[PDB]
């Protein structure tokens, strides 16, 4: 019940996402950009 | 239990449909991109040889 | 005497029914119109089809929202009815 | 019954409640994304033929790029691309994992899901939407200064419609979040409703619904990512 | 009545009053009446033009490279070439249709439409 | 007056509304999409096949809503929340 | 001091009327729009008639499809009212 | 509060809803079909006859739903189920 | 309270729904048909007369269904079924 | 529970429904006919005189129904059938 | 038992709400369509504005008039409620 | 309670008012925006030229909307006949 | 003998349901129409993408605002019901 109201999970999720973002920030996107520029 | 069996059968049907119809075309596109990059690298090597 | 919760839940069910009615009508009309635009564009020039999928999927996104958002609120009406007492 | 809701593995910390099920779902999605990233890094080969994961990642990056430059160039918003591609793959994996057969019976006559997509919880969608909101609001801020950002957003394209513009600055986050929630939340209900029939009749409608839900999840992920890029461009202009 | 002027590149073909001008523009069949709105359209590859006067037999013309230009005062059909039904010989219209070349096949189809074979 | 009676009456009316809106939306959307498809086929006779792939997506996007609503009828009639 | 089945049947009748009215509205609008497409196509390209019927029958099909489900739901509501005491 | 009285009241409200929906659908569909017919004739007046045949297949089908409404409305009002 | 009062109240609401639906259908259909007629006249003024033959066919049709609603709505408020 | 109260409630609801429906119909029809007229005049100013003749016809068909609504609507509230 | 005037007022407010809903829908849609026609005419032809307002205004009248009618008559529902 | 019934009717009436106003305003704005988008696409240089009539129409539509807003405010808060 | 708050709550939920039905319909149809315009513009001029946003964003904006205005007042009806007693 009371679905709309967010719990503390709101914060925790961000952490997870941020962590994922970090990888995509450095260890996924830049290598692929280098690969495409090289190609 | 019973609902679990029904859901498992549904998932099996979904997987069968995917492998039968959508997997072949996505695999074909993957292979096409692989062949395109292979041809590009081969043409680069041929240009170096020339 | 009649249970207050009973009448409150009846009103909530009517409200949720209206939510679905409006949301589904809007979604159907918007999807039809956007698909008409996409089909006409593709028919007029097939070579452009690849591009039209970008704006089209924007339109549906700006339409389905107005519908699916309502769905969320409908839940709030039916499953956790405010002032259910 | 339907028991719409009933977050499992709930706990409390620092005087605030946390939903264990959604946290687990987002953790699974994040670890899958990190595993794919590591697999790509291991099999990164520019000179050689790229690996399948490389094909997927470069396809996503090329797409998000194309839309970016179509809206605004990289040099203006270099960091948007990683953000959008992240959002995309994360949401897509979260929605697609649900296709797995993790539905069982609770002995109460109501179905239960071991893995429930985090988007089906308001917390996840609110987190993503507010993250994007802050991100592009700050982007516009330092694109045109702290003083000018509120002025431009209030005046919008045409100043005399200032009130309406203000509502949009509030609408974009909510519209970004709630829609996603709904798009997934329905599925959570739908599958549960599909559990009403017997197995020998439940297999088919569930099959059709999940087959369509795959496309639904893909479309919603793409829509959210494209709208994120689009709002980023809107906030970063002139 | 409206002034129909079927005119070709090399010369003028026919001119005079008419009550109805039916043809097949690229968008679709169009019938022009005396007070039609000003219009510019491209006749289909194998367009045929039928002109109807007040009590005279229709002129059916097979037109290649046709462009239709309607004005409140006059109506003109600028054709790369155009041949009337009387001069159109059925054998050629039949034999040249559906040939290897698209232009010649379209011309033959226009001739057949003018004759009536379509 | 049994409360369940009022609950069920409200649920029936709500479901009627749900399907009324669902059918209105689905019918009009499918009609519009089919109008586009028919006009496209008329314009380009051979385009018909290449027009199905977009058109069906529209249909898939439309029927979805209808299908979704078609479920809630059960949820409203056979599993009325808060029936008590 | 009233028969519950009376309220149940009144609600069922209201719901079924909503069903059938919405179905009729959708069917009529969709049929008219598809027919407009067909008539325009026939007017512009009479030769295309044989081609245009095939898609048209599809367009009507779905448009009529939904309608019949609502029609079918009459059986579920005005004769087999769920929740009837 | 006679039970059958509430039955009949609900049936009348129903019948009214069915008629409203049917009339709306029939009117709008007929208007759209007539619009197509009029535009076609205006663009190509000589095609008038050949346009009537398809135009009916549309209109002749539109009211197919509308009249159906009438039918069931009778079942709603004149012979109300559960009365 | 008198059940017949409930019957006639439901009849009034049903008649209102009937007449509103008929009005919406008639207005939309007549507007669309008139738009087609006006566009055609602007296109081919000499087809004016030829355009009324289809236009009226639509009009009378669009109005026909509408009038049926009247032909029934009065009944609801004057000969109420089940009264 | 006075009966005339229910009579008046039903009559007012029905009258409001008819008035709203007539307003919708008149507004939509007038807007559509006006769009046709405006486009026709835009294409050719000379036609402005001509287009009024068909345009004014359409409004007559539309407004009539609307003005009929009011009329019949006036019947329900002012002299409610079945009222005692 | 309940005060009859309570039911009368409730029904009158519902009727006024319906009247406003219908009038707003009709006015908004018709005005939007007329404005679409005007905008398209101006875009496709710059200087017909001086003439384009002459029909457009008429059209808006034919639309907005109806709205006002509703508005005016809705007052009767909410203030001069018949049979109060 | 007479006040309860009259107030419930007032809220329902306000809901109808806002529903109709929302439908009208949203669809009218969509249609005017369609016109403006088409005009811009065909004539990119008419931007300022096209703003004028478009805002005329939008202002009229929003005026109808705001009239509905004001009367909903009257219904819900200053409900007559309380 | 019914709780006045119960009747007020039922009325408030029905009113909110109507507000959101109307808002959903308006938003969906307006966004669909604007998206149709944008898609057609893209089909005719693939390079117009950027210049077409300033129109589109305006239209959607307006539309969205109206819808969301309704949203606010629906909450006002439900969570803080005027006249509740």
């Amino acid at each position: 019940s009371n679905f709309l109201i967010p719990n503390g999970t709101f914060f925790a999720v961000l952490i997870i996402f941020l962590i994922v973002l970090g990888v995509i920030s450095k260890w996924v996107v830049p290598p692929i950009s280098k690969v495409l520029a090289e190609r | 239990m019973s609902i679990f069996i029904g859901q498992l059968i549904g998932f099996a049907v979904i997987a069968f449909i995917i492998v039968k119809w959508v997997v072949p075309p996505v695999r074909t596109l993957m292979r096409n991109q692989q062949e395109a990059v292979r041809a590009a690298l081969a043409e680069s090597a041929e240009a170096a040889k020339k | 005497d009649l249970d207050p919760n009973a009448i409150i839940t009846a009103g909530a069910l009517i409200g949720g029914g209206l939510i679905m009615g409006g949301g589904a009508i809007g979604a159907g009309i918007g999807d039809g119109i956007a698909g008409n635009a996409l089909i006409s564009g593709i028919a007029r020039q097939p070579e452009a089809q690849g591009r039209l999928f970008t704006p089209f999927f924007i339109t549906v996104g700006l339409v389905e929202a107005a519908y699916f958002i309502n769905l969320a609120f409908m839940a709030l009406f039916v499953f956790a009815t405010p002032g259910l007492q | 019954a339907i028991h719409v809701g009933h977050h499992t593995l709930v706990f409390e910390l620092f005087g605030m409640t946390f939903n264990g099920d959604t946290i687990l779902a987002t953790a699974v999605t994040a670890v899958i994304v990190i595993a794919l990233a590591f697999y790509l890094r291991a099999k990164v080969t520019s000179t050689g033929v790229p690996s399948g994961v490389q094909l997927f990642w470069e396809a996503l990056t090329i797409q998000m790029r194309q839309q970016i430059e179509g809206s605004i160039g990289m040099k203006i918003a270099p960091f948007v691309l990683p953000l959008s591609v992240t959002i995309f793959v994360f949401i897509l994996i979260s929605n697609w994992l649900a296709v797995l057969p993790l539905q069982y019976g609770g002995a109460d006559g109501a179905a239960a899901e071991l893995y429930k997509a985090p988007a089906s919880d308001i917390n996840f969608v609110l987190a993503l939407a507010l993250f994007v909101f802050v991100c592009y609001h700050a982007a516009g801020i330092w694109r045109r200064g702290i003083v000018g950002h509120p002025i431009k957003v209030v005046k919008g394209h045409v100043a005399f419609l200032a009130p309406i513009n203000i509502v949009e600055e509030l609408a974009k986050p909510i519209s970004l979040a709630l829609r996603l929630f709904g798009n997934i939340f329905a599925g959570g209900i739908l599958v549960a409703l599909i559990a009403m029939f017997p197995w020998y009749i439940q297999w088919f409608p569930n099959a059709v619904w999940k087959t369509f839900d795959l496309f639904v999840g893909l479309i919603q992920a793409f829509i959210f990512s494209l709208l994120t890029i689009l709002y980023f461009s809107q906030s970063m202009e002139l | 009545d409206l002034n129909v002027e079927i005119v070709a590149v090399e010369r003028e073909l026919w001119s005079g009053p008419a009550t109805f001008v039916f043809t097949r523009t690229t968008a679709g069949e169009i019938g022009i009446l005396p007070r039609h709105i000003p219009l510019v359209a491209q006749l289909v590859d194998d367009a045929m033009v039928r002109v109807e006067r007040e009590g005279e037999d229709d002129l059916r013309i097979a037109v290649d490279g046709g462009f239709l230009s309607v004005t409140e005062e006059t109506v003109r059909i600028l054709v790369e070439n155009a041949q009337f039904e009387s001069e159109i010989d059925a054998d050629a219209a039949k034999e040249d249709a559906a040939s290897d070349d698209e232009r010649t096949a379209a011309w033959g189809r226009a001739r057949l439409r003018a004759l009536g074979q379509i």
